[PDB]
Parts: structure tokens; C-alpha cells; sequence
């Protein structure tokens, strides 16, 4: 699993909840903060070095940017992420 | 295609 | 905490969380039977009388109707209805 | 407004 996977990965997970919380209206999910943090702690639970994720806030705003002018339907996008994501916003409830 | 991009690397990181 | 407004309680409860599902892509919640039966376990939670239920059915589906011409926009149904939700749906977790 | 009176049933329910 290497570095730059790892980022991209978390990157993404950070950047569809944030989709969640502005786009689906998810006003039950956090700041972007603690988001990062859940991003961090998920990391550490595989033993991963988070020492490298350097780039891991801005690929997340990037990755957050790009959804949003993706051109896939809101509607589409949030049907997807809320069914994904679930497992990520349990591991945000104890933040 | 951001969104592609992204739902796919969800999908790969819950293996 | 008389009969009749149990039932428009745990039937608004069950209204918004159809709303979630189908308005605002909440793909992560179930069917309205087992949002029935969240519903009614958490009447038991409180003992209540959930053999007065009778109507809670159709109730529901009629407020859940209501909501869909509300005119209240979904942005502003789903911000409301994602927050103030959340412990029923950790109910519905267990179902 | 259904909303409203929905959105205030729930507040009930959550005392």
C-alpha cells in the first residue's frame, strides 16, 4: 500500500465528506479538521506512516474542488457517498 | 471525472 | 404523553426518515418496514400502548406526502432533517 | 406547512 495511494485514498475519503456536509447537506458531519483527523487516525489503525501526508489537506480540498465541478448529478453523487462512506463517518463519532 | 476518481479510491481503500 | 400524538411523533419520525432516504439520497437507510419497526421499538423504549398503532402506517405515508409539496426547499428539508435525526437512525442500526 | 409541523414533532420527541 504505498505512500502516494495511501494520500490519494484518504484524500478522497476527506474530500466526499466534505462533499457530504456542504453538497448533501450532511449537517450532521463535522469540520474539516477532525475530518482530517479521522483521516489520520484510520491511517494509524493500518500502521501507516502519516509522517508523509504532507499533501494530504490540499489534495483533499483539490479532490473536494474537482467534485464540484464534476457534472455528475448532486443527486448521484451524494446516493454514492452516502452509501459508501458509512465505516469513515462511524470512525468521525469518536473524535 | 473527479467523482469516478474519487468513488473508485473509496471503493479501493475498503478491501 | 398521550396516544394520539405518540403516533404523530414516531409517524413524523418516520415521515422524515423516508424524506432522507428518497429526497435527500440517504442510501444508507432501510426500507419503511424496518423504519416501521424502529419506530415502534422505540415506543417499547418508552412503554408505550404500540397496540393503539393502528394508523401509524398511513400517518406516516401522508406526512411524508405532505413533505414532498411542502415547498420548504430540499436543501432546507434535508440540512433540518440530517441533524435532528440522528439518534432514531443509530436506533435503526440494530433493527 | 408539514415541514414545520414535522420538524417540530420530532423536537417533541426529543425531550
Amino acid at each position: 500500500v504505498p505512500a502516494n495511494e495511501q494520500i490519494s485514498q484518504l484524500a478522497s475519503l476527506v474530500a466526499a465528506s466534505k462533499y457530504l456536509r456542504v453538497q448533501c447537506e450532511r449537517s450532521d458531519l463535522p469540520d474539516d479538521g477532525t475530518i482530517l483527523k479521522t483521516a489520520v487516525n484510520v491511517a494509524v489503525q493500518k500502521g501507516w506512516d502519516t509522517g508523509r501526508y504532507q499533501s494530504l489537506p490540499q489534495l483533499s480540498e483539490n479532490l473536494y474542488q474537482g467534485l464540484l465541478k464534476d457534472g455528475t448529478p448532486k443527486a448521484t453523487q451524494c446516493s454514492s457517498f452516502n452509501r459508501t462512506m458509512t465505516p469513515f463517518l462511524d470512525a468521525m463519532r469518536t473524535v | 471525472r473527479t467523482f469516478r476518481q474519487v468513488q473508485s479510491s473509496i471503493s479501493d481503500f475498503y478491501d
